[PDB]
C-alpha cells in the first residue's frame, strides 16, 4: 500500500514547491509565465525597417519602457458594478534613421511617442486561486475559491480548454497513390528568436522514377536530389551513404536503397565532368530566374542556404546533411513497415498549448502586424513626399486589443471552441473545462491516449463526439521559460561533449542524438544502453536542473535517440526499476519518514524512486501495470522492465473520481455517469446574495462519506453535491415503470433535495422614455422611481423599469410561467440608462423533475406519495424514494449494492478508535474485493450491537429487511433492499420545458406562426408527422393541418391566361398585364396559401411563368341502381 | 509463374531455367540472367518485384 | 493454367513486400509485346526439352 500512499502525496498541496492547488497549478504557471516574463521579451525590440545606400543608411524602430499594472478593485466589485478586470500595459517607441559613419554612430530623431498615461493596452487577467492574481501580490484569500475565468467587457465570465497544436515532432506519412508516397516535415526557430521562422518540406519518392526522389517546398527552397543534397552538405561519398542506409536493416529494405543510390550515381554520370557545387548553384541561379526576385544573386543565394533548417541554425552543414540521411532512413522504413511507425494520430507527435501561449501567439502576430503597417505608411510618404516623415494614426494602434476580445469571444485561428462563456452549472466545472484537451477534426479510441486521459470522460453525443479528452489525476502538461531553456540545453550538450568524447562521432554506424530534433551528435552504438541509463540517474539527481526531462530510445530499426526539453509536453510519475529491482522496496526509511514530507521532499531527498516521464518516453519502455504483478515474476523478468505504474484509481480524471466502482460495470454506464456528474446541483457559489448571474444552488447540502482521495483533495466533496436518502428496490403498485420513482411528500416539505434557481435580467433604456411622466397594468410592481420594488414577485407580464415611447409602453416583459422574487437592483445612469436585475426561486420538486444516483440510474418523479400510503419496516422508517430493482439487474450496475452497504456500515460506525469522523475509501477503479467490505461491515455492526443472532447480522450486512403494507399492516412476500444513499438532483426541470400556444404573432415574409419559446412561438409539424397522417388514410385532416386557418381566408383572383394575381381598382377585378395588351381574360377565385403566392411569384421574377388551368367537368346525375346482396349461398 | 514472369519482363535481355530436387522436402529453382542497360539499376529493381 | 489478366479495375491488404510487385504487374507497359525465348544452355542431360 506504500505506492497508493506515494500517489496521495502528489494530490495535496505542496508548500514548499509553490503549489497551493494541485488540480489548475499548470493553467496558473503558465499565465503567470507570459505576463511576467514572455510579454516584455515580445515587446522589447529594436529592429531595422529599412535601408538604403549600402548598409550606412537605414531606418530603426525601437520600443522599451513597458509596463503593466493590474486594476484597483476586487473580481466582485467588477461583477457587481459591470465593469471589466483587464491589466493595463504602457511602453514607449521610437523611430529614428541611422547613418554609419567612420567615426563611430550617428543619430538623428524621426519621431517618439509615449503611453505613460493611457489605455495603450488592456489585456484580460487571469482571476486565479483565492481570487487572487499573479500582479497583486495581496495577503489576503477567498475561502472556496480556485479561479480560472476571466472577465470580458460586457461582465461576462469566460473560461477555455487546451488545444493540439497544428505542427507535429514526427514526420508525416502518405500513400500518394500505388508505389508513390511523400514525408513531409517542418522546422522552426528556438524560443529565443524573435521573430520566428518557419519552414515546411516534402520528400517525394516514386518507385517508377527513381531518379526524382526530390525534397521540396513552396517558394522558399529548390527542388533538388535528397542524396545529392546531403553530399553537398555533408563532402561524402556515395558509397558513404549507401554503407549508412543499409546498416541494420531487413534485406528487403536494402533493394530499394541499392536503386536509390544507383539512381542518383546515373545522375551524376549524366553530366560532363560533374561538380556538386555546380550543380547546386545552376540549381539555385535557375530558381532565381524563374522568380522575380531583385536581390542579387549572392544574397539570394544565402538567404536560401542559410535559413535552410530553423531548428538548426548556427550548426554546421555536415550536421544538416547527417540529418537528412536520417530522415530517408525513417522514410524507408515506414515505406517497408508502415504499422510500426507512429500514427498521426496518435499523441507520441503532438503537443498541447495552454493559457498563455494563445496570448503569447496573439501577441506575435499583432507586434509583426504593426511593425509592417508602419514600414508600409513610412514606404508610402517617401514615394509621395519627402523627407521619410512617420505618419501619425499607425503608430497609436498596435491592435492588441481587438485581438485579446476576439480572442476571448471565441475565436482562435481555424479554431472556434478555445474560450466559452462560462456555464455556471456545477462547482466541478471550474475543474473540468480548464482540464479538457481538444483536438482537430480521429473518433477511435488511440491506444496513446491511455493512462494519461480519463478513459470513460468524453461527449457522448452531438458533434464533438471523440473529439474531446480529460486529463487523468495525476497527469500534467510542462512549462517552462526562455532561460531556463537556454541553461537546459546548454547543461545538456556540456554533458554529451565532456563524458563520451570519444565516441560522439561515428555518423555512418551510430545512433544520431537530437534535441528538440537537432542534431548534435552520433553515439557508439554498443554504449546506447549505458548512455540512456546514466542520462537518466542524471536527470533523477537534479543534475540538469530539470526534473522533467524526456529521453527516447527508439531501437526498431530506427536507431535514435530523443531528448524533449520544451513547453507543452504532457508528463507523470512512475515508480523507477533499476537492474530488476523496485527502488521502493530497498527504502526503509521511506516508510518512516513519509507522513511528513511533501512530494518535492521526496524527490529530494530519495531520488530514484519516482521518475517524470513523458508521453513519448513512455511509449517505447516496457512499464509493469502493478506492483503485485511485479512482485510475482522472477529476476530475471524483472531485469527487463524500466519503470512500474501506479494504481488504477490514478487514471481517472476528477470527474470520474465522483464515481464508484466504475469497473465493476458495463462501460457505457461510465461515460454516461461522466456525462451527468457535472448537471448535478451543487454550493455553486458563496457569492450567491452578490453576483447577478445565472445559477443553480443547493439548500440544506451535505458532504459525501463513500469517496476517493482525489474527491477529497480537490475540494469536490466539500462543496457537497447532493444528500444522503432512504431508497428501497422495489415495485410499487406497478407505478414505477420504465425509470419512474416514487417519492414521499414529507420529504419535500421538510427541504428535501430542495434548489434555488436565480437569474439575471438587463435592460437599456433612452434618457427620455426612463423619465417620461405618463398607470398601465404592466407597471404594477414599480415604485415611484421607475424601477421594480425589492423582495416583489413578478409574474409573466410584468416590466422591470419605466419605459414609455412618446403614450405608448414599449418596455419588456418577464416572461417565464413561475414567478420570482426580486434579490437585488444595480443601476447605471449616462446618456442611456442601464438596469440589471438578480432574481431567485426555491424550486421543491415536483412531477417530472429529473433525478440520479452515482451510477447513471436517472429518472424523473412518476408520483408523490404520502407518508401513510408507503410501506415501512419495524422501526418505522418510510423510503424517500423508491426505485424499479429490475433496471439495477438488466444494466448491471453492481456498484451501486456495494455503496448502499457500505453507507448503511458507516451510518453505523461513522468514527475511528480516536473518535474522529472517518469516511469510507471506495475509489472509482476499485481494486478491494467485496468479501473485505463485507467483513468491514460486519465488524461495524458487531461494534454497534454486541448481541446478533446470526440471522440478524446478516440481515443487517445485506441489507434486507421485512417491510409491511400499510393498508392491511401484512408483511409482503420476501424481504426488500433497503438502505441509504448518496442522491443527486439534476438541472432539468419541468416547468422550464413546458409550453403552449393558443394564438400570437406572424412572420411578415410567409406569414405564419413565428418561432422560439420566450416568444410565445409554435410548434412545428414536421413531415415525418405528415407522412404518419398519410398511412392513417385521414386525407381531410392533413389538408386542414397544412392549409391556412380559416379565419384569415380573403378573396384572391387570378387571371386565367398569364397566371397572375388580379388587382382590384376602384372596386374592378383587372389583370394589368393583359388589359395592356387589350385583351379580356376570365379571372377566378384560389383559395391557396401566402408562401404558394410568394413563392410562385418569385418563380416568376426568375423568369417562369406558370399558368393555371380549372376543370369544368360537365354536369351529372344520379340514377337508381339494382339491388346487390353479396352473401354466399349456405 | 515464374517463367511466365521472365519472358515477358522487359528489363531481362538473356536468361535461362532449370530445376532440382534439394531433398524430399525442397525444390531449387535457378535462373540464369543477363540485364539490360543500365545494369545494377535494373538488377536492383528485379530483385525488389520479383 | 491458361492466360488470365489483371488490369487497374475492392481494396487489399498485402504484406507490402509482395504488394510492390504485385502493383508493378498489373501495369501493361512493363511487358514485352512478344515472347523472349531463352538463350541460355541448361538441362543437359536431357531431350525430352527439344
Ligand atoms: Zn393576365
Amino acid at each position: 500500500e506504500m505506492d497508493q500512499r506515494l500517489g496521495y502525496k502528489f494530490l495535496v498541496p505542496d508548500p514548499k514547491a509553490g503549489v497551493f492547488y494541485r488540480p489548475l497549478h499548470f493553467q496558473y504557471v503558465s499565465y503567470s509565465n507570459f505576463i511576467l516574463h514572455r510579454l516584455h521579451e515580445i515587446l522589447t525590440v529594436k529592429r531595422p525597417l529599412l535601408s538604403f545606400k549600402n548598409n550606412t543608411e537605414r531606418i530603426m524602430i525601437e520600443i522599451s519602457n513597458v509596463k503593466v499594472t493590474p486594476p484597483d478593485y476586487s473580481p466582485i466589485i467588477a461583477s457587481i458594478k459591470g465593469k471589466s478586470y483587464d491589466a493595463l500595459a504602457t511602453f514607449t517607441v521610437n523611430i529614428f534613421k541611422e547613418v554609419m559613419t567612420k567615426e563611430g554612430i550617428s543619430i538623428t530623431k524621426i519621431s517618439s511617442y509615449e503611453g505613460k498615461d493611457s489605455h495603450l493596452i488592456k489585456i484580460p487577467l487571469l482571476i486565479g486561486y483565492g481570487n487572487k492574481n499573479p500582479l497583486d501580490t495581496a495577503k489576503y484569500l477567498v475561502p472556496n475559491v480556485i479561479g480560472g475565468v476571466f472577465i470580458n467587457k460586457q461582465s461576462v465570465e469566460k473560461v477555455g480548454i487546451n488545444l493540439v497544436e497544428k505542427i507535429t515532432t514526427w514526420p508525416k506519412f502518405r500513400v500518394v497513390k500505388p508505389n508513390s508516397f511523400t514525408f513531409s516535415f517542418s522546422s522552426v526557430s528556438p524560443p529565443n528568436v524573435l521573430p520566428t521562422r518557419y519552414r515546411h518540406y516534402k520528400i517525394s519518392l516514386d518507385i517508377s522514377q527513381l531518379e526524382a526522389l526530390n525534397i521540396s517546398s513552396t517558394k522558399t527552397f529548390i527542388t533538388v536530389n535528397i542524396v545529392l543534397l546531403s553530399q553537398y552538405l555533408s563532402r561524402v561519398s556515395l558509397e558513404f551513404i549507401r554503407r549508412s542506409l543499409s546498416y541494420d536493416m531487413p534485406p528487403e529494405v536494402v533493394y530499394l536503397v541499392n536503386a536509390i543510390i544507383d539512381s542518383a550515381k546515373r545522375i551524376t554520370e549524366s553530366i560532363t565532368d560533374f561538380n556538386i557545387d555546380t550543380y547546386i548553384n545552376d540549381l539555385v541561379e535557375a530558381e532565381h530566374i524563374k522568380q522575380k526576385s531583385q536581390l542579387t544573386i549572392n544574397e539570394f543565394k544565402y538567404e536560401m542556404l542559410h535559413n535552410f533548417l530553423p531548428h538548426m541554425n548556427y550548426t554546421p552543414d555536415q550536421l544538416k546533411g547527417f540529418y537528412m540521411i536520417s530522415l530517408l532512413r525513417k522514410f524507408l522504413y515506414c515505406i517497408f513497415h508502415t504499422s510500426r511507425y507512429p500514427d498521426r494520430d496518435s499523441m507520441v507527435c503532438h503537443r498541447i498549448l495552454t493559457y498563455g501561449k494563445y496570448f503569447e501567439t496573439l501577441a506575435h502576430d499583432e507586434l509583426e502586424n504593426y511593425i509592417g503597417n508602419i514600414r508600409n505608411d513610412i514606404m508610402n510618404n517617401h514615394k509621395n513626399r519627402g523627407t521619410y516623415a512617420v505618419n501619425i494614426h499607425v503608430l497609436t494602434t498596435p491592435g492588441l486589443n481587438h485581438a485579446f476580445s476576439s480572442l476571448l469571444s471565441g475565436k482562435f485561428k481555424k479554431s472556434d471552441g478555445s474560450y466559452r462563456t462560462h456555464p455556471h452549472y456545477s462547482w466541478m466545472q471550474n475543474i473540468s473545462i480548464p482540464r479538457s484537451v481538444g483536438f482537430y477534426p480521429v473518433r477511435k479510441y488511440h491506444p496513446s491516449q491511455y493512462l494519461y486521459f480519463c478513459s470513460s470522460d468524453v461527449p457522448e453525443r452531438g458533434p464533438q463526439v471523440g473529439l474531446v479528452s480529460q486529463l487523468s489525476v495525476l497527469s500534467s502538461i510542462t512549462n517552462i521559460l526562455t532561460s531556463e531553456y537556454l541553461d537546459l540545453e546548454k547543461k545538456i550538450c556540456e554533458y554529451i561533449r565532456s563524458y563520451y568524447k570519444d565516441d560522439i562521432s561515428y555518423f555512418e554506424t551510430g545512433f544520431p542524438i537530437t534535441i528538440e530534433n537537432a542534431l548534435v551528435a552520433s553515439l557508439n552504438p554498443n554504449m546506447i544502453c549505458d548512455f540512456v541509463t546514466d542520462f537518466r540517474r542524471r536527470k533523477r539527481m537534479g543534475f540538469f536542473g530539470n526534473l522533467e526531462v524526456g529521453i527516447t530510445l527508439v531501437r526498431d530499426h530506427m536507431n535514435e535517440i530523443r531528448i524533449n526539453i520544451g513547453a507543452g509536453r504532457l508528463v507523470r510519475p512512475f515508480l523507477v526499476v533499476d537492474n530488476g529491482e523496485l527502488m521502493m522496496d530497498v527504502c526503509p526509511e521511506l516508510e518512516s519518514r513519509l507522513d511528513d514530507m511533501t512530494f518535492s521532499d521526496i524527490q529530494k531527498e530519495f531520488p530514484h524512486v519516482i521518475e517524470m516521464v513523458d508521453i513519448e518516453q513512455f511509449t517505447f519502455s516496457n512499464v509493469c501495470e502493478s506492483v503485485q504483478k511485479f512482485r510475482m515474476m522472477s529476476k530475471d523478468e524483472r531485469k527487463q522492465y524500466d519503470l512500474c505504474d501506479f494504481p488504477a484509481e490514478f487514471r481517472d480524471g476528477y470527474v470520474a473520481s465522483s464515481l464508484v466502482g466504475i469497473n465493476h460495470n458495463s462501460g457505457p454506464r461510465a461515460i454516461l455517469g461522466c456525462a451527468q456528474a457535472k448537471q448535478a446541483i451543487s454550493c455553486l457559489s458563496s457569492d450567491i446574495r452578490n453576483k447577478i448571474d445565472n445559477g443553480i444552488h443547493l439548500m440544506y447540502p451535505e458532504r459525501p462519506i463513500v469517496i476517493s482521495k482525489a474527491l477529497e483533495t480537490s475540494k469536490i466533496a466539500a462543496n457537497c453535491f447532493g444528500q444522503h436518502v432512504t431508497i428501497a428496490l422495489m415495485s410499487y403498485k406497478g407505478i414505477n415503470q420504465e425509470d419512474g420513482i416514487i417519492i414521499k411528500k414529507q420529504f419535500i416539505q421538510r427541504g428535501g433535495l430542495d434548489i434555488v434557481t436565480a437569474k439575471k435580467h438587463q435592460v437599456e433604456i433612452p434618457l427620455e422614455n426612463f423619465n417620461n411622466k405618463e398607470r398601465s397594468n404592466a407597471y404594477s410592481k414599480l415604485e415611484s422611481n421607475g424601477l421594480v420594488r425589492l423582495n416583489a414577485f413578478l409574474e409573466s407580464g410584468d416590466a422591470m423599469a419605466r419605459n414609455i415611447s412618446s403614450s405608448f409602453d414599449v418596455s419588456e416583459k418577464y416572461t417565464d410561467m413561475y414567478k420570482s422574487r426580486v434579490e437585488r437592483v444595480q443601476v447605471e445612469l449616462t446618456d442611456k440608462v442601464k438596469v440589471r436585475v438578480l432574481t431567485m426561486k426555491e424550486r421543491r420538486p415536483i412531477l417530472g423533475d429529473k433525478f440520479t444516483t452515482r451510477t447513471s440510474q436517472k429518472g424523473t418523479v412518476a408520483y408523490v406519495a404520502d407518508e401513510t400510503e408507503l410501506p415501512y419496516d419495524e422501526n418505522g422508517i418510510t423510503p424517500d424514494v423508491i426505485i424499479n430493482s429490475t433496471s439495477i439487474f438488466s444494466r448491471k450496475t453492481i456498484s451501486m449494492l456495494i455503496e448502499v452497504i457500505l453507507t448503511a456500515a458507516y451510518s453505523a460506525k461513522p468514527y475511528n478508535n480516536k473518535g474522529e469522523n472517518r469516511p469510507v475509501c471506495f475509489p472509482s477503479s476499485n481494486e478491494t474485493s467485496i468479501d473485505t467490505y463485507m467483513q468491514f461491515a460486519k465488524q461495524c455492526y458487531e461494534h454497534s450491537n454486541p448481541k446478533l443472532s446470526d440471522e440478524e447480522l446478516s440481515d443487517k450486512i445485506f441489507c434486507e429487511k421485512i417491510l409491511y403494507d400499510p393498508e392491511t399492516d401484512k408483511p409482503y412476500a420476501s424481504k426488500v433492499f433497503f438502505g441509504p444513499i448518496y442522491y443527486l438532483r439534476l438541472r432539468h426541470l419541468t416547468q422550464d420545458k413546458a409550453t403552449v400556444r393558443c394564438r400570437g404573432k406572424k412572420t411578415k415574409l410567409i406569414r405564419q406562426a413565428n418561432e422560439g419559446r420566450k416568444r410565445g412561438g409554435g410548434i412545428k409539424f414536421g413531415e415525418m408527422e405528415r407522412d404518419c397522417l398519410i398511412a392513417h388514410g385521414a386525407a381531410n385532416t392533413i389538408t386542414e393541418v397544412l392549409k391556412d386557418s380559416e379565419e384569415d381566408y380573403q378573396d384572391v383572383y387570378v387571371c386565367e391566361n398569364c397566371g397572375d394575381i388580379a388587382a382590384q381598382i376602384k372596386g374592378i377585378n383587372t389583370c394589368l398585364r393583359c388589359s395592356k395588351l387589350n385583351l379580356s381574360p376570365l379571372l377566378t377565385k384560389i383559395d391557396t396559401t401566402h408562401v404558394s403566392k410568394v413563392f410562385l411569384t418569385q418563380m416568376n421574377a426568375r423568369g417562369v411563368k406558370v399558368k393555371l388551368d380549372f376543370e369544368r367537368r360537365p354536369p351529372s346525375f344520379y340514377k337508381p341502381l339494382d339491388k346487390v346482396d353479396l352473401k354466399p349461398s349456405f | 509463374m515464374i517463367e511466365r514472369f521472365i519472358s515477358f519482363s522487359v528489363i531481362v535481355k538473356e536468361w535461362g531455367m532449370e530445376t532440382f530436387i534439394e531433398d524430399e522436402d525442397n525444390i531449387r529453382f535457378t535462373v540464369y540472367l543477363n540485364f539490360v542497360e543500365p545494369e545494377e539499376l535494373n538488377l536492383s529493381k528485379f530483385m525488389m518485384v520479383l | 493454367i491458361k492466360n488470365i489478366g489483371n488490369t487497374k479495375s475492392e481494396e487489399t491488404k498485402f504484406e507490402s513486400k509482395n504488394n510492390i510487385g504485385i502493383e508493378y504487374s498489373k501495369d501493361s507497359r512493363n511487358k514485352l509485346s512478344y515472347r523472349n525465348k531463352p538463350s541460355i544452355a541448361t538441362n543437359l542431360e536431357y531431350k525430352t526439352l527439344c
